[PDB]
C-alpha cells in the first residue's frame, strides 16, 4: 500500500557492485516491477516478479524478493557508465478490484566512468560566421574535478558530460563554456571551478603537421580518368613531335 | 544467427559476444575489448571470413560470416566510343611516326 | 570452408553458393525471399541486374531449399559501387600497358629501320 | 507496444486537446498517469474494461472515454497553466501476468499568450587546430539558442546518415535568465571524431534541430514569421588547412590537362608545316 | 468472492416437465443455447406475470430453466423445434461453485453475461448485463449481513469477467474460422469443494465454447498454476467457512420428504431440502424437478399388470432419512 | 505536400550520387515530360550519377493520381573552374613563351 | 592513404623514358 | 513550363522568375521570406555567394504552398574562376592556332627573303 | 606531386633540345 525505495541517490565509480532497496507495508500483493527512467524517452520494463517467485534474472541485473519481510533487492554485477538512471519500484494488489499499482518515489543512480590516463585541457573554438559568441572547450579531465556556474550572467558555462568513442572505445568527459564577451578569454573562463594545476593552455600560435593530413587523402574515379587522359596526352604529344622532329631534320 | 558489423566513422568492426577466431582473410587488428575487431579503413576493400559462438539461448552454435567489399578506388569509365577514339587516334599517331622514319 | 563466390562486371553482380550441388538453392537477403527481371535465381547462381548500393548491401544466404531460414550459419555480406561501364584496372596493369606500347612502336620503328 | 501520440504540443489557455493512446497487442487494463518535476508520478483515470471507467487520485479537469478495447482517448476541454505536465499511457493485461507497459510519453505547455514562443537559432563551431595537434581527435560543437518553449530534438547527420556513437547531448537546456521566470533556453551538443575523418575534405557535417511549434490553425498577428514548427540546420565540410589535399590535386591536374591540349595543338600545327612544305618538293 | 486476477483463453434438444408444486411450474433442461421461449396457456389467454429463475447448467454444459374445469398447457420454442412443442398437464460435505456464461449478440452493442453463485444447491447472487441494475445484486436471505464495499469490490470484479470473456469471444470465434453472423456462446465454471471438517478437497476450473468441452501455452507460460492453486485452496475455503456460519439456518436444515404412492404404480416424495435422492422399486428414471420454495420433489414408477400392483416395494434413500 | 510538389532531393552522399524521391506499386519518372524511368516497389530512389556531370532539367514523378508538380534541378560544380592566381598565369605565360620560342627557331633554320 | 591509380609513381613511369633518351646524346 | 534562369558571374548568383509577368514577384529560400540581397525588376541578386547557406530550395511566387514552380540550387562559385567546357576548349586553341601562325609568318619571312 | 612530375618534364625536355642544336652544331 506504501512503496518506500532507499536511499533515492547514488554516486559510483564504475565497476562497483550496487544494491538497491524496495519496501512495502503491505504483504498481500501479486506483483513487482522495476523500471529504468532516463530524463525523457518514458519507462523500460526491468524486471517482474511474482507471488511464487524469490528470484529473477536477466543478464548482469539480479533481484530478489522476501515477501514475509515485504522487502525487495536489486543486484547490479559491474556497474557501467550506460546505468546511470532513475529506477522505479512499483506492485500491484491482490484484494479490491482496483488493479491500481502503489508506484515508489524511485532512486537515482550515476556512474562515473573510469578514465585510464587523465588530460585536462582547454581548447578554443574558431568562430563561425552568423554568430557573435566564443566558445572555450574544457575536457579530458579526471572524473574527480567538476565544474560550477558561471560567477556573471553573460559567460554560460554547461554542465560536465560524459562522451563516448565506439569506434576506439574511448571514454571522456566535457564541458562548454560560450558568451558574447568582449574579452571572453579561455585562460580565465574557468575560474568557479577548481581545475587541476597541469592544465594544458595551448600557445594561440597554430602548428600543423602535414604528415597527418597525407593519411585523409583518398581517389575518386573521376580523378583517376582525368590522370589517365593526361598520361595519354602526353603519350600523344612525344610521339607527334618524335616524327615532327625527324621531319625538321630531314630538312637539314 | 546473426553476425553484426558496424560501419562507424568509414572503419568496418566486427561486434559479437565473445572471441572472434580469423579465418584466410584481412586480419585486421584487435581493441581494448577482445569482443570487437577492428578490419580497417573502408576503402581498402576488406574481405576475409571470421568465426564466433554465442551467448546464453544461441550457446553454444558457431557461426561464420564473410566480409566481401568492392569499393571502386581503382576504377575508371570507358565506354567502347571513348575507347575506340583512343586506340584509332594513337594508332595514326605511330603510323605518323613510321612514315616519317621512312621519310628518313 | 568452402567461400562464397562474388563476381562483378558493370552493373552485374553474380553470386555463387557452392554449399550443396544439384541445385536444390533459394536466397534470402536481409531476411527477405530473393530469386523465388533484374533479378534471377540460377541453378548454382543468383543475377542481380542493375544493382545499386544503397538498397542492395547486407547479408544474403542460401537455406537451402527443403530446409528452413533459421538453419543457417554462413551468411554473406557485402556492400559495392558499380557505374555504367567501370573496370578495375590496377597499378601494375596500367604499366604493363604503357611499357607494351612503347615497345610495339620501337618494334615497328627497328621493322621498319631496315627496310 | 502501445503508441501514444502527440509526441509535443502548445496550447493556448481555453484550448482543448485529445491525446490518443493505442494498443494492439488487446491488453484489458488501461490508465493515464501524470509525472510531475520533482513531486511524483500521479494517477488519473483508469478503465478496466470496454464501457466501464473510474477516478484515480488527480481526475478534475479531464475526460477519458472508452468504447474500443484498442483506443484511449484523454481530452482536456479546457486546458488551464497547471496542465504543463509529461503524460503516460500505461497498459496491462489483466490476471495473465499482470506486467505494465508505458508508452513514450507526451509533453504539454500552456501559455496565456502565443507571444512568447520562438523557433531556435542553430550554430556548428569547427574543431581547434590545437586540440587536433594535442590529441589527434577534433571536436565539433552544435549550439541551439534562443528558443522557448524547450519542445526540441537535436541530431547530428554525416553524409546524409544519422549518427548514434560520440555524441553527447546537454540534458537540461540553461535559461539565458534565470533570473525571473520563463526565458528562452539555450543547449549545447558535442561530437567528437578522430583527426583522420576529419581532414577528408569531401566529408560534411551536419547538425539538425526539430521544433515543435505553433500548427496554421492557430492565428498569428505579429511582424516576425509566424513560428511553426519546424526544422533548422547547420552544416560544415571538412577541412585541413595544413597542407596537400584531394582539391589541389584535381586542379592541378586539369591545369596540366588545358596546358598540354595547347601545345600539342601548336605542335601538330607546326607538324603541318615541314610535312605540307615538304610535300611540295 | 470472484477470482480477481482472470487468466485469458453440437445442439442439445430441451426437455420439458410440467406440474403444479402443491398438490404451475414448467421446467426444462438439457437446452442449449440460452435462446429459449418458454410460457404457460390456456386460461383462454396467457400468463402475465412470467419470471423464471438464474440461468445455468449443470456438469455437461447444458443449460436448466424453470418458469413458474380448466386445462393447461406449457408451450416451448427452440431453434432445435421446427414446431413449438406444447405439453398437457395432469393432476390424476460442501461445495461453492462459480456459473460464468457469455453469449454473442450479433449486431447488439453489449453481449449478453450472467454470472451466479452457487452454495451446495442454493444460489446467493445475481448479474445480468441487460438488467438495469448494472451490479452485483444478492437476492439471497442469508448474505446482507456484508457491507456495501463488498458489492462495490464484487461489481468490479464481475465486471473484469465481463470485460474478458468478451474478449475471448472473439478470441475463438478466430481461432475455430468462423463469421460475425453466427452466434457463439462461452462458459466458464470454477469452484472448489470442502468436507465434513470444513477443510479443502477439490477444485474446478473449466471452460467450454458454446457447450463443447474445452479445456480443464499462454496459461502454461502465464504461471496461472500457482496463483490459481492458492486461490482455491485459499480464499474460496475461507470465505465459505464464512458463509456456512452466516447462512447457518437456512443451509443445513435436513428436512425429511413427504411419501406417497398411486395406482390409477407411481411411488412420490416431495420436501427433501437437499437434491440428493434416491428411490428404488423391488424402470424409468426422471430428473428431479424443484418446487419453488427450496424443496425438492422426484418420483419413479414401475408398471404392472391387472390387479398384481402389491408385489412391489419402494424404498427411499437420503442422506436426512435413517432407513430406507 | 498538399500543393502537390511530391518530389524531393536527396543529395549528400558519401559518392557524388545524387537521388531523387518521390503508393509503393510503380513509380512512373518524367523528365521534360517523357518517360525516362520505370521503378518498382522495392527500388525507391531515382538515380542521377555523379554531380560531377552538373546534372540539369526538369523532373516530375507520378504514381496512381495526376502526376506531380515539376521540380527544376540545376547544379554547378566547377570540375572545370581554375584558380586563376598569379601562379598560374605566370607557369601558362612562361609556357607559352618557351614552346613559341624553340617553335621559331626551328622554323627560323628551316628557311 | 588510398592514391588507387593516382599514384605518382606512374607518372615518372613516363618521364624516365625521356631519361634514357636524354643519356644517349651525352656520349658525343 | 518556362524553367529559371540563372546567370553566375564571379561571386554573382542572379535567378529569374519568368511566371507571372507585371505581378509584383516575392521569393523564397528553404520556405523562410528572402527579399547583398537585392530583389527588383523580377530578378534576384545574390551578392558573395556562400555554398553552404544559400543552397537549396527557391520559389517565385506573386501562398508559395501552391506556387507553380520549385527550383533546386546547388552551386558553389569560385571567385576570378570561370567554368570552361569542350567548346570554351575549342575558342582557346584556335586563337592560339591563329596567334602561333601570325607570329610564326613572320619569322618565316625575316629567315627567307632577306 | 604532380607538378615535380611536370616540371621534371620540362627540364629534361630542356636539357634534351640543348643537347639535340649540340649534336646538330657538330654534326
Ligand atoms: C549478444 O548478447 C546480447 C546480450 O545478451 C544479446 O542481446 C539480446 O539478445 C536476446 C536474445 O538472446 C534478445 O531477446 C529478444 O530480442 C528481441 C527484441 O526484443 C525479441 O525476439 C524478444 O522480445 C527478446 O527480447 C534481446 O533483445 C537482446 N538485447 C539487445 C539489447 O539487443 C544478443 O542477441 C547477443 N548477440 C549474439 C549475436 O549472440
Ligand atoms: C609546342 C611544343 C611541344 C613544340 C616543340 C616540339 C618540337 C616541334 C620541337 C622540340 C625540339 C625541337 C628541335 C630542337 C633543336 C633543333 C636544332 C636547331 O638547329 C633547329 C631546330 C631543331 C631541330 C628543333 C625543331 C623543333 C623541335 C623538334
Ligand atoms: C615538357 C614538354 C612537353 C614541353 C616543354 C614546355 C614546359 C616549359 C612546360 C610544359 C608543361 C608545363 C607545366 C605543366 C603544368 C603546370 C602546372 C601549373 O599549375 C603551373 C605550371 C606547370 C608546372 C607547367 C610549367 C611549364 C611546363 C613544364
Ligand atoms: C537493504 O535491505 C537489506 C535487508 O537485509 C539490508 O541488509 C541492506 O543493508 C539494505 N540496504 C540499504 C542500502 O539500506
Ligand atoms: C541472485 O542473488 C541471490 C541472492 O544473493 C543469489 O542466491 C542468486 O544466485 C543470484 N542469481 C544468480 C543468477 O546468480
Ligand atoms: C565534486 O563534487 C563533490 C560533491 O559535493 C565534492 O565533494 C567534490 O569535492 C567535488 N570535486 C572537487 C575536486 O572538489
Ligand atoms: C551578445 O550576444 C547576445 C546573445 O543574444 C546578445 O543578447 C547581445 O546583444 C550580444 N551583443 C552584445 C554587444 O552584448
Ligand atoms: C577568475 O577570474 C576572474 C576575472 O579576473 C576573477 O574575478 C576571479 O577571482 C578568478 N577566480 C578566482 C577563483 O578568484
Ligand atoms: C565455442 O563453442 C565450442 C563448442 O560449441 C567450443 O569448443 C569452443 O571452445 C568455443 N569457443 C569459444 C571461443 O568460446
Ligand atoms: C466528461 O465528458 C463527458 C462526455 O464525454 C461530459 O458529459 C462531462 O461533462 C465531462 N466531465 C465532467 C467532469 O463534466
Ligand atoms: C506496374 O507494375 C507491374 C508489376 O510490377 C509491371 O509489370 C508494369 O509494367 C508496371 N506498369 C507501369 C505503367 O509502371
Amino acid at each position: 500500500q506504501e512503496v518506500t525505495q532507499i536511499p533515492a541517490a547514488l554516486s559510483v565509480p564504475e565497476g562497483e557492485n550496487l544494491v538497491l532497496n524496495c519496501s512495502f507495508t503491505d504483504s498481500a500483493i501479486y506483483n513487482l516491477q522495476w523500471f529504468r527512467q532516463d530524463p525523457g524517452k518514458g519507462l523500460t520494463s526491468l524486471l517482474l516478479i511474482q507471488s511464487s517467485q524469490r528470484e529473477q534474472t536477466s543478464g548482469r541485473l539480479n533481484a530478489s524478493l522476501d515477501k514475509s519481510s515485504g522487502r525487495s533487492t536489486l543486484y547490479i554485477a559491474a556497474s557501467q557508465p550506460g546505468d546511470s538512471a532513475t529506477y522505479l519500484c512499483a506492485v500491484r494488489p491482490l484484494y479490491g478490484g482496483s488493479y491500481i499499482p502503489t508506484f515508489g518515489r524511485g532512486t537515482s543512480l550515476i556512474v562515473h566512468p573510469y578514465i585510464q590516463n587523465p588530460d585536462p585541457a582547454v581548447y578554443q573554438l574558431r568562430d563561425s560566421k552568423s554568430s557573435d559568441k566564443s566558445v572555450c572547450l574544457f575536457t579530458d579531465f579526471d572524473s574527480q574535478t567538476n565544474v560550477s556556474q558561471s560567477k556573471d550572467s553573460d559567460v554560460y558555462i554547461t554542465d560536465k558530460t560524459v562522451l563516448d568513442m565506439r569506434s576506439m572505445d574511448f571514454k571522456s568527459n566535457s564541458a562548454v563554456a560560450w558568451s558574447n564577451k568582449s574579452d571572453f578569454a579561455c585562460a580565465n573562463a574557468f575560474n568557479n571551478s577548481i581545475i587541476p594545476e597541469d592544465t594544458f593552455f595551448p600557445s594561440p600560435e597554430s602548428s600543423c603537421d602535414v604528415k597527418l593530413v597525407e593519411k585523409s587523402f583518398e581517389t575518386d574515379t573521376n580523378l583517376n580518368f582525368q590522370n589517365l587522359s593526361v598520361i595519354g596526352f602526353r603519350i600523344l604529344l612525344l610521339k607527334v613531335a618524335g616524327f615532327n622532329l625527324l621531319m625538321t631534320l630531314r630538312l637539314w | 544467427f546473426k553476425i553484426p558489423i558496424e560501419e562507424l566513422e568509414d572503419r568496418v568492426f566486427v561486434n559479437c559476444n565473445t572471441s572472434i577466431t580469423w579465418v584466410e582473410g584481412t586480419v585486421g587488428t584487435l581493441l581494448s575489448d577482445i569482443t570487437r575487431l577492428d578490419l580497417g579503413k573502408r576503402i581498402l576493400d576488406p574481405r576475409g571470413i571470421y568465426r564466433c559462438n554465442g551467448t546464453d539461448i544461441y550457446k553454444d552454435k558457431e557461426s561464420t560470416v564473410q566480409v566481401h567489399y568492392r569499393m571502386c578506388q581503382s576504377c575508371v569509365e570507358l565506354d567502347p566510343a571513348t575507347v575506340a577514339g583512343i586506340i584509332v587516334t594513337d594508332v595514326i599517331a605511330t603510323l605518323l611516326l613510321a612514315l616519317g622514319v621512312f621519310c628518313f | 570452408q568452402t567461400p562464397y563466390k562474388v563476381s562483378i562486371s558493370g552493373t552485374t553482380v553474380i553470386l555463387t553458393c557452392p554449399q550443396y550441388p544439384g541445385s536444390e538453392i533459394l536466397w534470402q537477403h536481409n531476411d527477405k525471399n530473393i530469386g523465388g527481371k533484374n533479378i534471377g535465381s540460377d541453378e548454382d547462381h543468383l543475377s542481380l541486374k542493375e544493382f545499386s548500393e544503397l538498397e542492395q548491401s547486407g547479408y544474403y544466404v542460401c537455406y537451402p531449399r527443403g530446409s528452413k531460414p533459421e538453419d543457417a550459419n554462413f551468411y554473406l555480406y557485402l556492400r559495392a559501387r558499380v557505374c555504367e561501364n567501370c573496370m578495375e584496372m590496377d597499378v601494375m596493369s596500367v604499366a604493363t600497358i604503357v611499357i607494351v606500347d612503347i615497345c610495339i612502336t620501337g618494334g615497328l620503328l627497328l621493322l621498319v629501320y631496315y627496310w | 507496444g502501445v503508441t501514444q501520440t502527440p509526441k509535443f504540443q502548445v496550447l493556448k489557455t481555453g484550448q482543448s486537446m485529445t491525446l490518443q493512446c493505442a494498443q494492439d497487442m488487446n491488453h484489458e487494463y488501461m490508465s493515464w498517469y501524470r509525472q510531475d518535476p520533482g513531486m511524483g508520478l500521479r494517477l488519473i483515470h483508469y478503465s478496466v474494461g470496454a464501457g466501464i471507467t473510474d477516478q484515480g487520485e488527480v481526475p478534475n479537469g479531464y475526460n477519458v472515454s472508452r468504447s474500443t478495447t484498442e483506443d484511449f482517448p484523454l481530452r482536456l476541454l479546457s486546458a488551464a497553466p497547471s496542465q504543463t505536465s509529461v503524460y503516460f499511457c500505461a497498459s496491462s493485461y489483466v490476471g495473465n501476468t499482470g506486467e505494465l507497459f508505458f508508452g513514450e510519453g507526451s509533453r504539454l505547455t500552456v501559455l496565456e499568450d502565443l507571444k512568447n514562443v520562438f523557433p531556435p537559432e542553430v550554430a556548428v563551431f569547427e574543431p581547434s587546430e590545437a586540440e587536433i595537434s594535442h590529441t589527434q581527435k577534433a571536436t565539433l560543437v552544435c549550439l541551439a539558442t534562443g528558443f522557448y518553449p524547450d519542445h526540441v530534438e537535436l541530431s547530428w547527420w554525416v553524409n546524409g546518415k544519422e549518427v548514434h556513437s560520440g555524441v553527447s547531448t546537454d540534458p537540461q537546456p540553461l535559461k539565458e535568465q534565470p533570473a525571473l521566470n520563463d526565458s528562452r533556453y539555450c543547449l549545447s551538443s558535442r561530437l567528437r571524431v578522430s583527426a583522420t575523418f576529419w581532414q577528408n575534405p569531401r566529408n560534411h557535417f551536419r547538425c539538425q534541430v526539430q521544433f515543435y511549434g505553433l500548427s496554421e490553425n492557430d492565428e498569428w498577428t505579429q511582424d516576425r514569421a509566424k513560428p511553426v514548427t519546424q526544422i533548422v540546420s547547420a552544416e560544415a565540410w571538412g577541412r585541413a588547412d595544413c597542407g596537400f589535399t584531394s582539391e589541389s590535386y584535381q586542379q592541378g591536374v586539369l591545369s596540366a590537362t588545358i596546358l598540354y591540349e595547347i601545345l600539342l595543338g601548336k605542335a601538330t600545327l607546326y607538324a603541318v608545316l615541314v610535312s605540307a612544305l615538304v610535300l611540295m618538293a | 468472492s470472484l477470482l480477481m486476477w482472470i487468466t485469458q483463453v453440437i445442439q442439445r434438444t430441451p426437455k420439458i416437465q410440467v406440474y403444479s408444486r402443491h398438490p404451475l411450474n414448467c421446467y426444462v433442461s438439457g437446452f442449449h443455447p440460452s435462446d429459449i421461449e418458454v410460457d404457460l396457456l390456456k386460461n383462454g389467454e396467457r400468463i402475465e406475470k412470467v419470471e423464471h429463475s438464474d440461468l445455468s447448467f449443470s456438469k455437461d454444459w447444458s443449460f436448466y430453466l424453470l418458469y413458474y374445469k380448466d386445462e393447461y398447457a406449457c408451450r416451448v420454442n427452440h431453434v432445435t423445434l421446427s414446431q413449438p412443442k406444447i405439453v398437457k398437464w395432469d393432476r390424476d460435505s460442501h461445495s461453492m461453485r462459480y456459473f460464468f456464461t457469455s453469449v454473442s449478440r450479433p449486431g447488439r452493442g453489449e453481449p449478453r453475461f450472467i454470472a451466479v453463485g452457487y452454495v451446495d444447491d442454493t444460489q446467493f447472487v445475481r448479474f445480468d448485463s441487460d438488467a438495469a441494475s448494472q451490479r452485483m445484486e444478492p437476492r439471497a436471505p442469508w448474505i446482507e449481513q456484508e457491507g456495501p464495499e463488498y458489492w462495490d469490490g464484487e461489481t468490479r470484479k464481475v465486471k473484469a469477467h465481463s470485460q474478458t470473456h468478451r474478449v475471448d469471444l472473439g478470441t475463438l470465434r478466430g481461432y475455430y474460422n468462423q463469421s460475425e453472423a453466427g452466434s457463439h456462446t462461452v462458459q466458464r465454471m470454477y469452484g472448489c469443494d470442502v468436507g465434513s471438517d470444513w477443510r479443502f478437497l477439490r477444485g474446478y476450473h473449466q471452460y467450454a465454447y458454446d457447450g463443447k468441452d474445452y479445456i480443464a501455452h499462454k496459461w502454461e507460460a502465464a504461471h496461472v498454476a500457482e496463483q490459481l492453486r492458492a486461490y482455491l485452496e485459499g480464499t474460496c475455503v475461507e470465505w465459505l467457512r464464512r458463509y456456512l456460519e452466516n447462512g447457518k439456518e437456512t443451509l443445513q436444515r435436513t428436512d425429511a420428504p413427504k411419501t406417497h404412492m398411486t395406482h390409477h404404480l407411481r411411488c412420490w416424495a416431495l420436501s427433501f431440502y437437499p437434491a440428493e435422492i434416491t428411490l428404488t422399486w423391488q424402470t424409468e428414471l426422471v430428473e428431479t424437478r424443484p418446487a419453488g420454495d427450496g424443496t425438492f420433489q422426484k418420483w419413479a414408477a414401475v408398471v404392472v399388470p391387472s390387479g398384481q400392483e402389491q408385489r412391489y416395494t419402494c424404498h427411499v434413500q437420503h442422506e436426512g432419512l435413517p432407513k430406507p | 505536400i498538399k500543393g502537390n510538389h511530391l518530389v524531393k532531393v536527396y543529395d549528400y552522399q558519401e559518392d557524388g550520387s545524387v537521388l531523387l524521391t518521390c503508393e509503393a506499386k510503380n513509380i512512373t519518372w518524367f523528365k521534360d515530360g517523357k518517360m525516362i524511368g520505370f521503378l518498382t516497389e522495392d527500388k525507391k530512389k531515382w538515380n542521377l550519377g555523379s554531380n560531377a556531370k552538373d546534372p540539369r532539367g526538369m523532373y516530375q514523378c507520378k504514381g496512381s493520381q495526376n502526376k506531380s508538380k515539376p521540380l527544376q534541378v540545376y547544379y554547378r560544380m566547377c570540375q572545370n573552374c581554375i584558380e586563376l592566381n598569379a601562379a598560374t598565369i605566370s607557369g601558362f605565360l612562361f609556357a607559352e613563351i618557351v614552346s613559341i620560342f624553340v617553335l621559331a627557331v626551328g622554323v627560323y633554320f628551316i628557311a | 592513404q588510398s592514391f588507387g591509380l593516382l599514384d605518382p609513381k606512374l607518372c615518372y613511369l613516363l618521364d624516365g623514358i625521356l631519361f634514357i633518351y636524354g643519356v644517349i646524346l651525352t656520349a658525343l
